[PDB]
This record gives structure tokens, sequence and C-alpha cells, in this order.
């Protein structure tokens, strides 16, 4: 009848209940307070992974409207932008097929 | 109970599908880069070799300008390797990797920064502090760098020679060396282009046979791999020039960037110190760490000599491998050290006086006590070459740190048990659970809970043993092992995709909170946001920062963590 | 196994000769017994590699039996097997010729991943706590 088996060490009152947690239960001790040594070490990754992404090598993006008024004119302009063709490349450490791209 | 729809949202059963490869890799490029690199990564970790016109069939983005900008910009930070090659039927076709080392710089740029700013042993000066962190700083965020570039990036009519001595103290210490094609190629396709070349300039029905032409090729590209490996790693000719009338300057047109190895290597020293630090006294280890210290700048490499990715392994010959490592390990000059040599640069504040008793001024009969020490241990901290003589065996030392950390990453997550369990059946070999009972003493039902709880990790594995043709259940008899490849197969990739759940789960967060970081960037955050009232708003800064700082701690933990697994 | 309960081990009985064995060791390969350990880390003073600091397994045997908290006879056999047991978990590193020491198991009874006994828990209800079995 599919329900005669049973294991010795199991009785018929904790079977028949499928419950699997689903959710973690057993840390690791990484978790715990923080140190001071941590804490710098936080500080500059944080300065780190900001100053590579305000920097021009990004490749991020994957109201500019057309009415024209004095508000346009004398506004202050958001970013001086920067682009590939500005940093310093040694020629040598990139292939040729990508040399349009950048500012030769 | 919690609906299968708040389970989509609260656990992270949508995570738990992603490569922990991928999933790694993209999170890093996608915080540090942005979206397009991140696709372009992830397309190249997902099928591999690549074109640029196959990039472009294959992302959505169709721009090959976006595709070329993306690739330029992923070289800089030496993300990426290329392969130039010329089909004989006709035009050349490029081809593009993905460099596991260069985003290792970004998964490790603190302990980096970490790294050279301690070992500079800057300590006394404070501008010099700033000045290595500016220096280093920089040159991870810009990929490569010259000293030209440097200082013409700083005021004009100032001390050079203070931004610029220090340099040179960068280079001759391996933590900067310059950048070649090597680095951009992959090396399994280096050792092909290598190991042909040798084939085929032998002569046409030459007396030597085709095992004997191979093996001759094979070991007559070996020294050309060890020439142009070890050329950039160690050869001081840069910084050995010197203008005249000026001090050790090194040459302005030559591009600088990190050395990966020589902090791999610091990171090995780092984690042989904190193992030491459990078996001795914190006197003798004190001594084993400025030991490790003086033998890291001739360390052998650490991951690879870079010989096993460039080929198959052998036919049965790594142990051509094996002995070349013994060989090197040993009869390093430099490597082998004596009692006499630990004296000199022996701390200051060490006293060395009572911390030995015989019988139950840094003289070098104190040394000579603990290098003893170190030797007699059960773990091979020291071998002697030469009573007096003094090695690290790396090749001995290396399976028991990673055993060791192992084995205690079990003990901190499943039972104390659980260990003594594990480490049982290690020892033991082939063990039955009538044996297990007899040589452990511990009760049958709860050796079964903690072995079922270990198979659920690569660590225990099950040997049937069948007494009737079909493969039965009931009449067979099962062993167990230990298997330590599957084990530490399991852990390293256990860690590589929580470090990828924890980097994700942040970028989630400052996703969802830049409505305020955008009126931190209006109000200049550093120490003006209490002016601008919104105490709420405040509060929420500060929770999230509080979460940002304890992601970072955690992932500093777990790269401390798989550092021993990674290594091999 | 004369120390079987029903031909099944008690554990708690067990338990007892390992909490005193570990002990004896602990005092023998120690300049000041376990008080050695108490003036602090940097007042800690150890042995010298030639002088023997270790113990044999019939010195074992006897000091067991003069104790006698075994309660019925212990061959040289019995003694290896409690030994054999009790030599995993680090306890009891063994040297040559049936010797053993204690190396850490002293900071065990008073980041790395080796003294993790003083690592405080999460004690919070936050997330980015990391599991070991939330992968799998």
């Amino acid at each position: 009848n599919y329900m005669s088996n049973l294991p010795f060490g199991l009785g018929y009152g904790d079977v028949g209940k499928n419950h699997i947690t689903e959710f973690p239960s057993i840390p690791l001790p990484i978790n715990g307070p923080i140190t001071n040594k941590e804490r710098s070490l936080a500080v500059k990754y944080i300065n780190f992974g900001k100053t590579v992404k305000d920097g021009p090598f990004y490749t991020g993006s994957m109201t500019n409207d057309g009415i024209e008024r004095y508000s346009d004119k004398y506004l202050k302009k958001r970013k001086i932008g920067i682009s590939i063709d500005d940093h310093p490349y040694n020629l040598n450490l990139f292939p040729n097929e990508l040399y349009n791209v950048m500012g030769i | 109970l919690v609906t299968p729809e708040d389970v989509m949202t609260i656990s992270s059963l949508e995570q738990r599908t992603l490569n922990p490869d991928l999933f790694l890799y993209k999170e890093l490029v996608k915080a540090h880069l942005g979206e397009r690199a991140a696709s372009v990564i992830g397309m190249l970790v997902a099928l591999g070799r690549l074109s640029v016109r196959e990039l472009v069939e294959k992302i959505d983005g169709m721009d090959v300008d976006s595709v070329k900008t993306t690739l330029v910009s992923l070289t800089q930070l030496r993300c990426v390797k290329y392969l130039q090659e010329t089909a004989i039927s006709g035009k050349k076709t490029t081809y593009y990797y993905y460099n596991e080392e260069g985003i290792h710089i970004l998964l490790y740029s603190g302990l980096i920064i970490d790294e050279i700013i301690t070992q500079m042993r800057v300590n006394d000066e404070e501008e010099h502090k700033q000045l290595v962190a500016e220096i280093v700083q920089n040159v991870i965020s810009l990929g490569s760098l010259t000293v030209e570039d440097y200082l013409s990036s700083v005021t004009s009519d100032s001390m050079k020679y203070t931004i610029s001595s220090l340099f040179v103290q960068l280079c001759e210490m391996g933590y900067l060396i310059q950048i070649s094609k090597l680095h951009y190629t992959p090396i399994e396709d280096l050792w092909q282009f290598l190991y042909e070349k040798h084939y085929k300039n032998i002569p046409r029905n030459s007396p030597l046979s085709d095992l004997k032409k191979r093996s001759q090729a094979k070991m007559n590209a070996k020294t050309d791999f060890a020439k142009i490996i070890n050329k950039p790693n160690e050869l001081s000719q840069i910084l050995t020039v010197d203008p005249k009338t000026s001090l050790r300057i090194v040459k302005p047109t030559v591009s600088l960037t990190i050395n990966l190895d020589r902090f791999m290597k610091g990171r090995r020293s780092k984690q042989l110190i904190n193992l030491a630090k459990t078996r001795v006294g914190s006197v003798t280890a004190q001594v084993y760490k400025i030991a490790l210290r003086l033998t890291e700048q001739k360390s052998p490499k650490i991951r690879d000599p870079l010989t096993q990715t460039g080929l198959l392994q052998d036919l049965e010959e790594a142990k051509s491998f094996q002995d070349e490592a013994e060989l090197v390990e040993e009869k390093t000059p430099g490597l082998t050290f004596n009692a006499i040599d630990l004296a000199r640069h022996l701390p200051a504040e060490l006293d060395l006086r009572g911390s030995l008793l015989s019988r139950k001024p840094h003289s070098a009969s104190l040394i000579n006590s603990h290098l003893k020490i170190l030797a007699s241990s059960n773990f091979p901290f020291l071998n002697e070459t030469k009573p007096g003589v003094y090695y690290v065996p790396y090749s001995k030392l290396m399976p028991v740190l990673k055993s060791s950390v192992y084995e205690y990453v079990i003990a901190s997550t499943l039972g104390p048990s659980a260990m003594r369990l594990s480490r049982c059946i290690r020892d033991n070999k082939l063990v039955s659970e009538k044996i297990i009972n007899s040589t452990a003493l511990m009760k049958e039902k709860d050796i079964r809970s903690t072995l079922a709880s270990l198979i659920r990790y690569n660590s225990v594995e099950i040997q049937e043993v069948p007494r009737t043709a079909d493969r039965s259940a009931s009449r067979a008899v099962f062993l167990f092992r230990c298997k330590e490849t599957h084990s530490y197969n399991f852990m390293r990739q256990n860690l590589e995709w929580n470090m990828a759940n924890l980097l994700f789960k942040k970028e989630k967060l400052k996703q969802e909170n830049s409505t305020l970081l955008k009126k931190a960037n209006r109000d200049d955050v550093k120490g003006r946001e209490n002016e601008l009232l919104l105490p709420s708003e405040l509060n929420q800064l500060k929770m999230v920062n509080e979460r940002e700082l304890n992601v970072f701690a955690r992932l500093s933990r777990l790269l401390s963590l798989w550092e021993v697994f990674q290594m091999a | 196994g004369p120390w079987f309960t029903d031909g099944e081990l008690d554990i708690e009985f067990i338990n007892s000769l390992l909490t005193i064995v570990w002990r004896f060791i602990s005092e023998n390969t120690f300049p000041n017994g376990f008080k050695n350990f108490e003036n602090g880390p940097k007042k800690n003073v150890f042995y010298a590699p030639n002088v023997k600091n270790y113990s044999t397994t019939q010195e074992i045997l006897e000091f067991i039996t003069a104790a006698q908290v075994a309660n019925v006879e212990l061959t040289p056999s019995n003694i290896r097997s409690l030994c054999e047991v009790l030599v995993y978990d680090d306890k009891l590193e063994k040297v040559t010729h049936d010797c053993y020491r204690v190396t850490l198991e002293s900071i065990l009874q008073m980041f790395s991943i080796f003294n993790y006994f003083k690592m405080f828990p999460a004690s919070k209800h936050d997330k980015e706590v990391v599991y070991f079995d939330e992968w799998t």
C-alpha cells in the first residue's frame, strides 16, 4: 500500500509531512563584529570602485528639449566630459583592429 | 507559511541557479565598469573565445563601435587577452579572452593597497604613506602608468625626487613590473606556438624517432618558455639605468603595472604565519614572521609555474614538475638561509630572553633554538639542508595548510563531531561503519547523522560494494572515503558564490538608496549632510553605510578563506 | 569493550577519561602545567627543542591506574585505542614512537579560521550574513 514501509528510527508521527526549510541556517564565523583594520580596509575599498567609475573607462550606459530660451544660455554646464581619446595609450598593447575608436 | 511568491523576493533562489564564475566576474565588472563591460565579459565567460563580429552577433548591442570601446576599456584594465592569428587560406581574425588575473585585481584591490602600504615600512613618515597610497591607487585605477605621466600629473617646480625615489623603491621590491604582450597572450596558446617551430625545424627523416622528436621539441621549447616567462618578472635593467648626476631612476618610456604574483606570494606568507601561530609560541612565530618576509621576494611562483595551464599535464610525468619544484625550493641560494642571517633583521622590540626553558641580546644561539622548534613541529614549517641551514618546504607545507584550513572550516560550520569523523575517515582508508564506531568512540546514531550532514557537500564519498549481480541496496555493504580533491573543489566554488552574492546584495542596496546619494552629491556629502536637516535621511545614510562596511569586511574574510583553496 | 553499556557506548564515562587524560599531557608538555598560559600571551614560556616534553603509553596507563577512575582493567591496547580515538580533533599531536603533546587546545579551553572560538555571532535580524548551506 506504499504506506506499510517504515524505518526503525522513524515513527508514523514523524513521517508524512515534507518540510524542507529552503532558508539557510548554518552561518559562517566571518559575520561577527567589525575591527578597526577591516574598517579602514573598507574605506579604501570604497575610495576604489568609486575612483574608477568616476574615471574615464566607464562604458556603463547601455530635459534636453528643443525649445530655446535664455535659461539654456549662461546655464552652468553639469560636467566637462572625457573620452577614450584623452588617455595616453601604449600602441603595442592594443591590437590593430581597435585603433579607429581611439584618437590616433 | 511563506508563499512561493514571497520566496522569490526574500530567499535567493533566483541567484542559486547562476554559475559561480559567471556570477562573480559579471558582478565585479558591473560594479567597477558598468553594463556594457558586464555584457561583453559575461558573453566571453559563457561562450569562450570570440571575435568582434561574433560579439556583435551575440550581444543585443549591434553597434561595433560600442563593442570596440568596451574592448579597449577592458584591455586597459587588462581584464581581457587577445590572440591575433592568421589563417593560411587568407585573412587574419583576432580573438579575445577573459583574464582571470585581471579581474582578481578588482577582487583584491583594497588588500593590494594594504600590502603595499604596510611593506614599504613608511609608518614613520606620514607623507610617504599618502604618496605610496596615491601611486598604487592611480596605477590600479588606470591599468598601466608611466613615471612621466605621474610626474606631469603633479604641480611643477616641486621635489620630483620625493615622488619618484619611492617609485624605484616600489619597482625594486617586486610590487611593480613592466607590461608586455605576454600578459595579454594566452599561456597555452604561447606554449602551442613554442612547441612548434621546435618540432618543425627537425631534419626530415632524422635518425631520431617520432617519440624522440616530440620529447626533443618538449625540452627544447621548455627553455624558451622559461626565458620568456622569467624575463618581465625579474629583470631590473629598467631600474638599473642611471642618468648622469642623478639617482637610480627607472626608464621613462617603460609602462608599469601591478605584479599579482608577488602579492599572491605575500598572501601565502601571511597564511603560513597565521597557521604557525596555532602550533608554537608567539616568540617562535615572531621569528617565523621575519623568516618568511626575507625569502618572500625570491619565493617560487604560487598558483603555478604557468606550465600546468600550458599543455596536457603529461602521460604520467607531472613528476618532472614535482621534482623541479623541490629542486628550486631547496637549491635556490636566496631561499637557503642560516641562523646567522635572522639576527640582523630581527625586530627591535623582541627580546628572546626568557622565552626558552633548557632542561625540564638577539644572540644567534637563541634563534637556532626556535628554528629547531619549527623543524621539530609536526607541520613542516622549516627543513634543514645541513645542520645550521634552513629552508621552507612549500611542496610539503601547502597540502597541510589546505587540509588544516579545510577541517577548521568544517569545525566552525558543522559539528566538532563532524570534524572528528572527517579526520578519522581521512587518516583511515575505506573505513566501514563498524570500524568507525571502533576507532571513533561515538554513538552510531550520531555518527550517521553527522555523516549525512557531511555528504551534502563533497566531503565524504560512498563506496558501494554489491553482493548480487543486480546492485541492490539491501544486499550491498557501504564504505566511505574522503577524496580531498573533490572536497577542495566544492569548497572554493561555495566561497566564490558567496562572495558573488555579497557583492550583488551591495549593488542592490546602492541601487535602492541612490536617491539620497544624489542629494549627497548636491550638498558635498563629506561632513555637511547634518546641516541639511532631514534626520531620517541622515539615519538612512548611516545604516546603508554600515551595511556597506560590513559587506566589505565579510568580503575580505571570505577572501582569506578561499585563498588557500585557490592555491595548488 | 568493557566500557560498553548494554553493548553500547555511554560517551559520558568515555568523556570522563578524556577530560583527565588531556590535562596531564598539558602538565607534562609545558613548563608550568596550565598556569604558564595564565600570566599573559607575552609572558608565555616554552620548552627547548632538546629536552623531551612528550609522554609514553605506559606512563599514561600507570597514571590512570594510580588515579583509578577507570574502575576496570585497561590493557595497553585499550589505552592505545582511546589515544587513537582522541588523536583526532587536533588533540594530542602525535610524536615519534608513541608520544604526544598539546599545542592549541590550551587556547581552545581558555580573521583566522583557527581562532574562531573568540568569534561573536550575527546576533541580529539583518541581511548579508553569510551561511554555509545557502548555495546548495
